[PDB]
Formats: C-alpha cells, structure tokens, sequence
RNA sequence: UGCUGAAAGCAUCUAAGCACGAAACUUGCCCCGAGAUGAGUUCUCCCUGACCCUUUAAGGGUCCUGAAGGAACGUUGAAGA
RNA sequence: CGAUGUCGGCUCAUCACAUCCUGGGGCUGAAGUAGGUCCCAAGGGUAUGGCUGUUCGCCAUUUAAAGUGGUACGCGAGCUG
RNA sequence: GUGAAGAGGGAAACAACCCAGACCGCCAGCUAAGGUCCCAAAGUCAUGGUUAAGUGGGAAACGAUGUGGGAAGGCCCAGAC
C-alpha cells in the first residue's frame, strides 16, 4: 500500500476519557497530488510520483517546473516516490488525502534524524567512559583499544568510532496511530517520530503489521 | 534381476500407453502416470509388459526391477485401488471427514487439520479408525505416514496413531 | 542412535544399511542397536 | 626483419553467438577464454587485444558433470570481519545465472588491465535472446 | 524422520522418484548504494550564428552569441570542525 | 641483545566450535516433571559482589546461561602501575 | 652430494631437493628434469582398463553386501537359496 508524505508539527498528548495521557506528534499531511505514474512497460517497476506544499515560482526552475506541466499540477516542495502493490493504481493528476489512513491501525514513520554532528563515541556509539580519576593519562572518553598486536596488521572494517552521528534517514516501525483528522489534514501517531519540528516525514502503512 | 525379469500381465479393461519413456495406465480406478528412468526398456507384448536393461548403462537390472514393481503398483492401482487403514489409541483420540479433510482431535490445544491430496479419498467407519483409499501406493503411503506423524505411538501406553496392522512393541516403565 | 567409528551388527535382526556415504545399523527388534557410523 | 605485432588500430574483430545448451562449463569455458585472448588467429600478439567479441546465450543452462550441481561452491569475502559468503552452484543458477559463465571465463583469463579488456567483449544472457542484432553476429558452433 | 522401491524374489529412507525437518543458510525488516568504469533507467529543460585556416582532421582560429543551469556574494539554519 | 616493554586490571574487541543458554533431534535403566547421553547447530545471548596485586580459586547472592579456546598467555606510540 | 663460493630450468612461491655448471653476441636448432584444457610454451593424442569419492587435491588402529580382477570351495533341476 502506498505512503503519504507530511510533516513534523509538533508533540502534544491526548487525554483520553480513562485517564490516560497518550503522547503524540502531529503529523500534518496536506493533499498530496501525483506527478508520475510508473509501469512495467516504460519504467520496469510500479510507483507513483507525489508532490506537497507549495514553492516559490521564481524558484523553481524550468526542467523542474517542466515536469509539474506535464502531469498538469502546482509544483510543491519536493518529489517523493511510493511503489504500487499489485491491483493498485492511480491516475496523473489525482490528489490523495489523509482519509487514506483513516482505516489503517499502525504506520512506520520515516524522517531524517536530527543532526548531532561529529559525535565521539562515548556519545555515538554507547562507549563506557574510562576511570575519571585513579591515574588516568588524559584518557578519559578516548575509544581505547582498537585492534590487536600484529595478527591482523589493521582495524577491522565497521570498527565503532567517533563521526557524523544522524542527520539521516531513519524509520520508526509500527506507530499506533491515534486520530486522523481530515478536515485540518492532520495525523496523529502514538509516539515519538524522527526528525526535527517542520521537516519532511513519509508515513507509510506498517509492512511488520 | 529377477524382479525385472517376471513380466507384468495388464488386464483387461486396463489401457497401457508406452511413450518413450512416459507410461500413462488408465483404467476404471483412474489414470496414473510415470517417467521411467531412461536406463529402462519397455515394450508391450500384447498382454504384458517386459522390462529390459538399455543398453549404455550400469544399473540395467538395478533400475528395471525399480520399473516392474512401479508398474506392477500402476496396475493393482487402476484395478483395485489400494486401502491403508489407521485406528487411533487413546482416550478422547478420535478423527471426522469433511471431503477431503481429516478433522483430528489428538489432544492438543489446536485442532488438526489435515488437506488429503487429489485422488486419495478418506472414511472413517467409527471415530478411532480412519480408513483411506486411492489408487497411487506411494501416495496412499504418505498420506498414511503424514497421519500417523501427528502421534507417533507412545512405548509405554502403545498411545497415538497406529496402523490398523502394525505391532507396537511396548515397554513398562520400572522403579 | 550410537555414532561410533567401529559399526557392527548386534543381533540377528540387525541390518547393515549405506544411506547416503553413511554405514548404519539398524535394528527391527532393539532400538538401542540402531547405529551410525562417524 | 623483425617479428610482426598486431596493431590495435588495424586489429578487426567478429562477432559469434554461442548457445550454452547442455555444455560442460569448463569445456565451454576455455573455447571462450581462447577465443577471447584472441590465440586462434595467426596476428595473436601477446600484448594486443586480438581476439573477437563473443554472445554467450542461454547461459543458466550450462551443464556440470557430477554432484557439482550441488557440491561445487562460490564463495567470496566482503571485506568485513565475518564477511566471508557462500553460495552453491544451484543456487547461483537461480539467483543470478549469468556469473557462472563469467566467473569460469574470468579465472581463465590473463590478469592484469588487459585481461579484464578481454573480459569486456564476453557478453553473457541468461535468456535464449539478445540486443545485438545490429553487429551480426555469427553462429559459432563449439 | 519417512513414502514408494529395486540391486539382493525377502528386507531396505536411495541407487531412480517423492515428502517432512532448526534461532544456522538465502529471503522477508532497516540503512547505505550506478566510481555497479558492466559508470544503468525514467521524466523535464536548454542551445537551430557567420566565417578563415592548412598539415584536411573527432583539426586550428576569428567575429557574433552566452541559453538551461551553476557558481560566487549576501541573510542564514533544530545542517555543520 | 646498534631494544620485539612484561603479570593483572581497565577500555574497545574479533575469531574458532571441542555448545554454557536458547533451537532441532536419537537412545535411555525416558510414566509425567526433571534428567543422563550423544548427534546437528556459532544466529543472538552469556552475572554482580566479599577476600587477594592476582589470573585462578573459595564464598555470598543472582541468572535462561554465568561456555571453552585462538587472537605477541589480543589490546601500555589507548589507560592503569 | 649440493649450498656456502653457483647463475639457468623444474618443484605455485621455496640457499641445501630434481635437471644442469653462465667467456661474449644471435628475433637459429636439438634435448634434460618437468610438462602439453585455459591462466601459460606444447596432445582436448592414440589404445585398453580402473575410480564416482572432486578420490585425485593431507592422516591411523579399526569398521562396511562400495566396486574391479583372480584362484579355490559346499548347496544345487533327486529342486537349492
Ligand atoms: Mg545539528
Ligand atoms: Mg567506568
Ligand atoms: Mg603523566
Ligand atoms: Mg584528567
Ligand atoms: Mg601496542
Ligand atoms: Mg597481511
Ligand atoms: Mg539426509
Ligand atoms: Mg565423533
Ligand atoms: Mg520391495
Ligand atoms: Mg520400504
Ligand atoms: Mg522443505
Ligand atoms: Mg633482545
Ligand atoms: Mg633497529
Ligand atoms: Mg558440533
Ligand atoms: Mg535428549
Ligand atoms: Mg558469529
Ligand atoms: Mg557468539
Ligand atoms: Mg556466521
Ligand atoms: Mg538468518
Ligand atoms: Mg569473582
Ligand atoms: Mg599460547
Ligand atoms: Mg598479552
Ligand atoms: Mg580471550
Ligand atoms: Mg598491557
Ligand atoms: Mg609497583
Ligand atoms: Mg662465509
Ligand atoms: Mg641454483
Ligand atoms: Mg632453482
Ligand atoms: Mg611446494
Ligand atoms: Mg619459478
Ligand atoms: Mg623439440
Ligand atoms: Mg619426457
Ligand atoms: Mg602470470
Ligand atoms: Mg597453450
Ligand atoms: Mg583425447
Ligand atoms: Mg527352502
Ligand atoms: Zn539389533
């Protein structure tokens, strides 16, 4: 089943009527409208292309803008691609809303993560932090030892150490989602979903179930 | 060898088609089908079968008694049918019929369900006794075999799926 | 089952059987004679 | 006078269609690897590209001789620490059957940069069909 | 663990044929990923001038032209050494 | 021997399978529960303290289990001394 | 005996093993050990067998109706197994 592409509003919580405080984050997702209709004759392989929100005109650029024209559609802030199941179809300039998820019961939310820039590896890669007293030589969150002594002259490939931690692309499995409102074209999930507030999120429909 | 040598007479009412080394045996049990081994010589004497080592390979005589008794099967098959029956020993064991599926009730949390294949028909005459029919040995073996894997028989009780015919060597539990 | 390098038949009801590159005993009459040879 | 050398300006080569039909690997696979370092024509030169371009069809049925159908084995390392992979012959036909053919070919090649050039004009499909209608390629009969 | 079944009138899970069988194996889940030099595919956009040259060729130059786009600069960021 | 720093701890590990746990089996002097034993299996998991410089060991209390080894008795141009 | 104090060829690489002792030059010929499907020069040679284990291409006591050859024996068309 095919996903829909929102965005990060917030975290808020909902208050049931048995006293329980669900914490969700509101996904608003607006009218999603496809660009591209994929197939097996042409592409090899069955999508759609959608399109959301809205962008500047003097922005977009023409082979872009171009592309809006063919399928007949305002241009919007990105172009994301969903593939089809099987006896799964839409038309070119169709628009899908957020009623689409109005039966589903989990989704798999996929954003990119915020940016922790270089992080060591006491932070990254969940390191114990060497004695902070007793001795220690200016050692004290430093990765320690790496390797071994001279039977494999070399650091193993996929050796934990200190980098770029986030700012990618992560999925967040099987959220229970909460309410969905389609006449303010929101999205509540339970939980809490990656990315930080006002970036792109893709929601699909929970492929573990 | 001396299984291969025996021909195998077809009866009346039982066609044979030889086709290269394809046999189809028809009869008023059914049809059944079998790709020989290409070690095989077959040729149809006009009231039997005989099969003989072709020549150009090792196990002339090993691979021609495997196509007599095959085709001795084909033939008692399509004439007779063959009839495995199980019982079950045990309290509350017993087995229900819907078409084509054996209901097994073997003591577990779940009930056992189990799809016969195509031409194998089942009956159960009382609840702890089934009895299957079908015109394939090898299947009928295997049905037999897949009901009987359920519960195999217990030593110390003799409790579970048995063959109707089979002996279950029992054993007492000491102290 | 008995794994051994040394296989042999133990009673009169023994059987010595090859099953895929494999010497094996078995037995129709006692379960502990049935065999393996490895 | 001195010995003659191939020139790789100068140098023509042909096109040859081989259907692997029930060929024994090996067998098949130094035909291809002959024609392919170019030492069945008589302009061979060591150091020169002599030899044709070659269409391998129906290449995920090529036969092997004796349990290698499940016995003979592929394996590779992926340069990770536990990277060290698997793969039999069956399960290679199935999976992506044209590297059996070119992994034969490639052992039996020269190695160095003009060795993985021979390897480029070896062209193999799973399929009993081809895109190079347009080069006319010949039957070659192996 | 079997079914059918010879070689070996029997027996036999195997030699021909068939079935079942584990957190291992290949998939399914997640991420990277066409420098995959075998460099793939799809979609859209842009450019529709004149001449000289000798060693005539995937040649060199002049004048006209400067697109789509990019880059630089600036304001910056829950992106970042 | 015109220098290859060494016991133990720490911090990163990584591999083997002669498997401690979990998985699949066979036999049992296997009623069940719980075992014994052997076969398959390296995917993941695999204590904290008291004493001692200790590895080890004993002890206390855990745990599904507290595996055995290789790695310059792994790891001092990473730390401790 | 070789190396030391000896190059060349072969044994993947491999002072001491195998073949053979480099005065120099040659885009000549024959051979040695070792080889002749491709990497890689030369037999996809011929004739007759053996092996189904990739044995070949690592190992013992011991185990087994694997299979090929030979010589002998006791049962057996008075009917064996
Ligand atoms: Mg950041
Ligand atoms: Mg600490
Ligand atoms: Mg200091
Ligand atoms: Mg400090
Ligand atoms: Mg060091
Ligand atoms: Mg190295
Ligand atoms: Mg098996
Ligand atoms: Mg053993
Ligand atoms: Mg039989
Ligand atoms: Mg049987
Ligand atoms: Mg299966
Ligand atoms: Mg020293
Ligand atoms: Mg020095
Ligand atoms: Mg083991
Ligand atoms: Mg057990
Ligand atoms: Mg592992
Ligand atoms: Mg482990
Ligand atoms: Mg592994
Ligand atoms: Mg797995
Ligand atoms: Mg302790
Ligand atoms: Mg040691
Ligand atoms: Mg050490
Ligand atoms: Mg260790
Ligand atoms: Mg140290
Ligand atoms: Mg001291
Ligand atoms: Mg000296
Ligand atoms: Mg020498
Ligand atoms: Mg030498
Ligand atoms: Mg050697
Ligand atoms: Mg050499
Ligand atoms: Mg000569
Ligand atoms: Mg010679
Ligand atoms: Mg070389
Ligand atoms: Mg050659
Ligand atoms: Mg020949
Ligand atoms: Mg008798
Ligand atoms: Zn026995």
């Amino acid at each position: 089943m095919i996903g829909l592409v929102g965005k990060k509003v917030g975290m808020t919580r909902i208050f049931t009527e048995d006293g329980v405080s669900i914490p969700v984050t509101v996904i608003e997702v607006e009218a999603n409208r496809v660009t591209q209709v994929k197939d097996l004759a042409n592409d090899g392989y069955r999508a759609i292309q959608v399109t959301t929100g809205a962008k500047k005109a003097n922005r977009v650029t023409k082979p872009e803008a171009g592309h809006f024209a063919k399928a007949g559609v305002e241009a919007g802030r990105g172009l994301w691609e969903f593939r089809l199941a099987e006896g799964e179809e839409f038309t070119v300039g169709q628009s899908i809303s957020v009623e689409l998820f109005a039966d589903v019961k989990k989704v798999d939310v996929t954003g990119t993560s915020k940016g922790k820039g270089f992080a060591g590896t006491v932070k990254r890669w969940n390191f114990r932090t060497q004695d902070a007293t007793h001795g220690n030589s200016l050692s004290h969150r430093v990765p320690g030892s790496i390797g071994q002594n001279q039977t494999p002259g070399k650091v193993f490939k996929g050796k934990k150490m200190a980098g770029q931690m986030g700012n990618e692309r992560v999925t967040v499995q099987s959220l229970d989602v909460v309410r969905v409102d389609a006449e303010r074209n929101l999205l509540l999930v339970k939980g809490a979903v990656p990315g930080a507030t006002g970036s792109d999120l893709i929601v699909k429909p929970a492929v573990k179930a | 060898s001396r299984v291969a040598k025996a021909p195998v007479v077809v009866p009346a009412g039982v066609d044979v088609k030889i086709n290269g080394q394809v046999i189809t045996i028809k009869g008023k049990n059914g049809e059944l089908t079998r790709t020989l081994n290409d070690a095989v010589e077959v040729k149809h004497a006009d009231n039997t079968l005989t099969f003989g080592p072709r020549d150009g390979y090792a196990d002339g005589w090993a691979q021609a008694g495997t196509a007599r008794a095959l085709l001795n099967s084909m033939v008692i098959g399509v004439t007779e049918g063959f009839t495995k029956k199980l019982q079950l020993v045990g309290v509350g064991y017993r087995a229900a019929v819907k078409g084509n599926v054996i209901n097994l009730s073997l003591g577990f949390s779940h009930p056992v369900d189990h799809q016969l294949p195509a031409g194998i028909t089942a009956e159960c005459p009382t609840q702890t006794e089934i009895v299957l029919k079908g015109a394939d040995k090898q299947v009928i073996g295997q049905v037999a075999a897949d009901l009987r894997a359920y519960r195999r028989p217990e030593p110390y009780k003799g409790k579970g799926v048995r063959y109707a015919d089979e002996v279950v060597r029992t054993k007492e539990a000491k102290k | 089952m008995k794994v051994r390098a040394s296989v042999k038949k133990l009673c009169r009801n023994c059987k010595i059987v090859k099953r895929d590159g494999v010497i094996r005993v078995i037995c129709s009459a006692e379960p502990k004679h049935k065999q393996r040879q490895g | 006078m001195k010995t003659f050398t191939a020139k790789p300006e100068t140098v023509k080569r042909d096109w040859y269609v081989v259907d692997a039909t029930g060929k024994t690997l090996g067998r098949l696979a130094t035909e291809l690897a002959r024609r392919l370092r170019g030492k069945h024509k008589a302009e061979y030169t060591p150091h020169v590209d002599t030899g044709d371009y070659i269409i391998v069809l129906n290449a995920d049925k090529v036969a092997v001789t004796g349990n290698k159908r499940t016995d003979k084995v592929y394996y590779h390392h992926t340069g990770h620490i536990g990277g060290i992979k698997q793969a039999t012959f069956e399960e290679m036909i199935a999976r992506r059957p044209e590297r059996v053919i070119e992994i034969a070919v490639k052992g039996m090649l020269p190695k160095g940069p003009l060795g993985r050039a021979m390897f480029r004009k070896l062209k193999v499909y799973a399929g009993n069909e081809h895109n190079h209608a347009a080069q006319q390629p010949q039957v070659l009969d192996i």
